[PDB]
């Protein structure tokens, strides 16, 4: 038995299947349920691989009843729960026809109900290709410094709905502009690219330049492969 | 020294 | 229809069975549905 | 030329020897073998850059990550089992470390089954070994 | 030019149809190479492993192209210039049947074991292999239909039109998704992945096309105006390999630096390349088939592994 | 292994028994109709061309 | 420096990577860095002695068995994939094969399953 698959990488699963009995268990749309993207490749992997496979599904809670407002209200909040990413919009040209846009991190988390079904979206497709969802990386969007989000939209058509499809993410945090002496002092005693390079290459002149990092980047588990990215 | 090593 | 100029349906005999329908397509049926609908300008 | 061949195989078949083996052949004490020259200049220039050489040296201050200085270690331990770099002083645990590290490519972790001395002193003997080396490139470089 | 090419003792005896060769393919799991050849049309397997012919099976007409429908050499399906396939299975001549107009080119779609005919009518063919019966013609709208291919990564057939058309349909709900638009007719049309096609012009310029924009990525212009007759794709050095009778010219897809060039003693009729190896085999208008070794773009196929020692 | 060498311009053949994987090791991984200069037979085969 | 860096803890902890794989880590860019002169004179002496230049020229001709260069191959990747030695025009599985004996120090036999070439290719190509 395999309990918490989905966070086994995939090549170490298919050796553990073997010939023998085998029991499977994966968690989705929960608390650190895997998302949509990883959960679809294992189960192809198990239904192309005289096995017999047996699918079974849980709905119901041990604790409270189903409809409980808490738990509903509480998924919405910390956006646990993974949905299809995005509807299929007409495809677009791949590295030709593709626009970036700034989302503005007060306007996307306020409680407005256009504001909410976007950032479902985002959250969703944020944690698609990751093995075991946080709801503490939500807690540093929404508010740690120089976490900038972008987005790729397909090209807009003079008529609209309310909201657009969202093909990629991007976010990027921006680094850099660190005194010399407080790297003096470090190496003797913000983030990953200054104070690595900085302590392996040793220069102290590092570090007094600014960059940033991209710290996550996301396509639609759909269109994976074709070139937005 | 080496020798009382191997021993 | 002379020497077979008009196409015509009747049961091959010698050809039936002749393989077997094998299959291996990686892309899923909605998103094959989704793709072909996004085709070229369209 | 057959220590000379040995020194550049045990990285192949020769690594599953023990550290002690590896010593006693070679060093013997039947036969001699007179110091090879200092290292010069222009031969240190060309194995170590001023930023290697400026890595030894401040680590040797640090003793804190262990794995900026794991590059250099098989250059240093051929130069000290070629009778080159002049006189280490290193005792016998030390030189059995030196060889493990630089010609067998074992981990830290294996040669302390391997020598059966705590990895504590072992670290400790390391760091020991490696004081010795950086001030001798220092003599090296204010005699030129 | 530093590629220094070398041309070939005997790897395999026999390698020699009686006057000319039109057609050599390898099958997919390589131990097979099939030639057809003039005169009295011959069907010559080799076997990789034995070095040497494993049968001959002579035809009753010369053969346009043969497509092995079989991972073995066991089934194989043969188009002629008479309207006629015949179908030979293991034991050898196993049916024949026509077709009411001449066939230019055709193309096997393995799902569905639907196999397409592409040429002299307006109309293609389609042949169903699990059901004997014919199935339903499909309307091309152009008088004539020269060249077709079927993509393995999502199943999308394309056929060439004397206009310089190219027309995409969809094997599945027969329905034409899309038009490309671009007085040469279409020598040779390919697919390589899912969004790359590349069209050959009778004036001799290879055409590098996408499916998302109409415009092509780059344009490669052969100097001499003879057709390309065929185009092949090489994955591990990005390389396009572009054919015709004159010359066959390697070149990068991206950039369109050029490779290297080989021009032989007389023709090709046809070029192959071995899966996975830098030996080449090219089909020319000569008794001799010719065998070429490019050490550069990649090493020796296991059979002849004793190449790289000779080198 | 066994040697059966011939000189034709004498017209003379031999047969030698030839024991030593040594002696043998020159000739392996060579192909028909090729020179090999055979001077690992032995010190008689100096400058010999077979 | 990271590329000398890599060189060396390929031996460490670093081997179990495909050689492929590292190949992809040492070449980069699509392009070359500023090109360092070729292998000097007094570079070489200290590099080989004049006995071992005699030993690989020698088995060049000879070609018995490979252990007699075995310890002069490590010596010979590193000159090549630190950009010095010019360019050998090496192909890529003959790359393949200097980093897997030269750096991640595997054998012969041990190389054959990962770079899928039967183990008399992989001694021929070693040839070249």
């Amino acid at each position: 038995v395999i309990d918490e698959a989905a966070a086994i990488p995939l090549p170490l699963v298919k050796s553990l299947l073997g010939p023998y009995l085998v029991f499977m268990a994966s968690t989705i749309n929960g608390y650190e349920g895997t998302g949509r993207s990883l959960s679809l490749k294992l189960i192809q992997q198990l239904r192309q691989q005289a096995r017999t496979l047996y699918e079974v599904s849980l709905q119901e809670s041990i604790r409270y009843a189903p409809g409980d407002a808490v738990e509903k209200w509480l998924n919405d909040l910390l956006c646990l729960d993974c949905l299809n990413i995005t509807r299929i919009v007409s495809g677009c040209p791949l590295p030709e026809a593709c626009e970036l846009y700034y989302v503005n991190r007060d306007t996307l988390f306020c409680y407005h109900k256009a504001s909410e079904v976007f950032l479902q979206r985002l959250m969703a497709l944020y944690v698609a290709s990751h093995y075991k969802n946080s709801p503490n990386d939500l807690q540093m969007l929404s508010d740690a410094p120089a976490h900038h989000l972008f987005c790729l939209l397909p090209p807009v058509p003079p008529t609209q709905n309310a909201l657009p499809e969202v093909l990629a993410v991007i976010q990027v945090c921006l680094e850099g502009e660190i005194s010399r002496q407080s790297i003096l002092n470090s190496l003797s005693r913000g983030d990953l690219i200054p104070w690595t390079v900085s302590e392996q290459f040793q220069d102290p002149d590092f570090g007094g330049l600014s960059g940033g990092r991209v710290v996550r980047i996301a396509v639609h588990p759909d269109y994976q492969g074709m070139g937005y990215g | 020294s080496g020798q009382k090593l191997g021993p | 229809a002379s020497k077979g100029r008009k196409l015509r349906f009747h049961v091959l005999s010698k050809l039936l069975s002749f393989m077997a329908p094998i299959d291996h397509t990686t892309m899923n049926d909605d998103a094959r549905t989704e793709l072909y609908r996004s085709l070229f300008g369209q | 030329d057959f220590r000379r061949r040995f020194l550049a195989l045990l990285s192949y078949q020769f690594s599953t020897f023990s550290p002690s083996l590896a010593l006693n052949i070679i060093q013997n004490r039947n036969m001699g073998k007179p110091a090879q020259p200092a290292l010069s200049r222009e031969e240190l220039e060309a194995l170590f850059l001023p930023y290697d050489l400026k890595r030894l040296e401040m680590y040797s201050r640090n003793m804190v990550d262990y794995h900026l200085i794991m590059d250099m270690i098989p250059a240093i331990s051929r130069i000290y089992f070629l009778n080159q770099l002049g006189d280490l002083a290193l005792s016998a645990a030390q030189s059995a470390l030196l060889l493990g590290i630089g010609l067998q490519h074992k981990s830290v972790d294996q040669l302390e089954k391997e020598i059966e001395l705590p990895s504590g002193q072992l670290m400790g003997l390391f760091n020991r070994i490696i004081r010795k080396v950086v001030k001798l490139f220092n003599e090296v470089q204010e005699k030129a | 030019n530093e590629v220094k090419i070398y041309s070939l003792i005997e790897l395999i005896q026999d390698f020699e149809m009686p006057t000319v060769c039109t057609t050599i393919k390898v099958s997919k799991d390589g131990q097979y190479i099939l030639a057809t050849g003039t005169y009295k049309p011959r069907v010559r397997c080799y076997d990789t492993y034995q070095l040497s012919l494993k049968f001959e099976r002579c035809l009753d007409s010369e053969v346009v192209t043969f497509e092995i429908l079989s991972d073995d050499y066991s089934k194989i399906v043969f188009l002629h210039n008479d309207r006629y396939i015949e179908f030979h299975s293991q034991s050898g001549f196993y049916y024949k049947t026509r077709i009411p107009k001449f066939g230019r080119d055709f193309s096997y779609h393995y799902p569905s074991c639907d196999l397409y005919f592409v040429g002299a009518s307006s109309e293609v063919y389609r042949l169903n292999l699990e059901q004997g019966r014919y199935l339903n013609p499909l309307q091309t709208d152009a008088a004539e239909n020269n060249v077709c291919d079927i993509n393995s990564v999502h199943g999308l057939f394309a056929t060439g039109t004397i206009e310089g058309r190219v027309e995409c349909w969809d094997p599945r709900t027969r329905n034409r998704v899309g038009l490309l638009d671009c007085l040469p007719t279409i020598s040779a049309l390919k697919f390589n992945g899912a969004l790359t096609m590349a069209v050959g012009t009778t004036t001799g310029q290879v055409l590098l096309y996408d499916l998302r924009s109409d415009k092509p990525l780059l344009v490669k212009d052969h100097q001499y105006g003879l057709p390309i007759k065929s185009v092949h794709f090489q994955d591990s050095l990005d390389l396009i390999l572009s054919a015709d009778s004159r010359i066959v010219k390697m070149w990068n897809k991206n950039s369109g630096k050029i490779f290297t060039s080989l021009e032989p003693e007389h023709d090709l009729n046809d070029v192959c390349l071995y899966p996975n190896s830098g030996m080449l085999l090219t089909a020319n208008e000569t008794p001799k088939m010719g065998i070429y070794y490019i050490p550069v773009l990649g090493p020796a196929p296991r059979w002849c592994s004793f190449l790289d020692n000779l080198t | 292994m066994k040697l059966n060498i011939s000189f034709p311009a004498t017209g003379c053949q031999k047969l030698i028994e030839v024991d030593d994987e040594r002696k043998l090791r020159t000739f392996y991984e060579k192909r028909m109709a090729t020179e090999v200069a055979a001077d690992a037979l032995g010190e008689e085969w100096k400058g010999y061309v077979v």
